[PDB]
């Protein structure tokens, strides 16, 4: 409690550069695990169509695959518009 | 016959001459400077977040234009 307080006071008095470096590094290490937007970043990376979407041969047993891009089936990027 | 004339100090004396160190304080507190820096950083972060999200949307749009034109 007080030992670490005195150590931090001495470090702030003598090496503010190292104190700031360690604080920034620790924040960069720990904060991403608590953020709700990391999943949004992953989804944004997943939603970028780098290559052509190859169509599937219809066999009459794919109710969740669209037959046209404007059909309601398939993934939606409405969440991205409002983000 | 006239009075003796010589280079002499004026009657009374001379005005006081300053010699001591004069370095005024002339500065803000550390907390104020650090707070200004952190606020500037937060404002920039929020602005760039919006701008990069919009840029990602635009990139997706032109990628889809490519996908439409590919066949
Ligand atoms: C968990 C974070 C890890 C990742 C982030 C860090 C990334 C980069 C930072 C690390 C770089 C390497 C730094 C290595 C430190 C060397 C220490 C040392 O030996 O230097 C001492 C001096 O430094 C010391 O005083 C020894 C250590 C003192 C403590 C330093 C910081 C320790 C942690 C402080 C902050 C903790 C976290 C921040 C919380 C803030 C509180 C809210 C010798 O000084 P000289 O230059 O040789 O003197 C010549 C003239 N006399």
């Amino acid at each position: 409690a007080g030992r670490i307080a005195s150590f931090l006071k001495n470090a702030w008095a003598k090496e503010p550069v190292l104190v700031a470096s360690f604080a920034i590094g620790g924040l960069a290490i720990i904060l991403p695990s608590l953020s709700p937007y990391t999943n949004y970043a992953i989804r944004i990376n997943r939603a970028t169509p780098y290559n052509y979407p190859v169509p599937l041969r219809d066999d009459g047993n794919m109710p969740d695959v669209p037959s046209h891009p404007q059909d309601p089936q398939g993934p939606s990027l409405e969440w991205l518009k409002n983000l | 016959a006239s009075k003796v004339k010589q280079d002499m100090p004026p009657p009374g004396g001379y005005g006081p001459i300053d010699y001591k160190r004069n370095l005024p304080r002339r500065g803000l507190s550390g907390y104020s400077m650090f707070a200004v820096g952190i606020g500037t950083l937060l404002f920039g972060y929020w602005s760039m977040m919006k701008w990069n999200r919009e840029r990602r949307r635009l990139q997706i749009e032109d990628f889809e234009a490519r996908i439409a034109l590919m066949p």
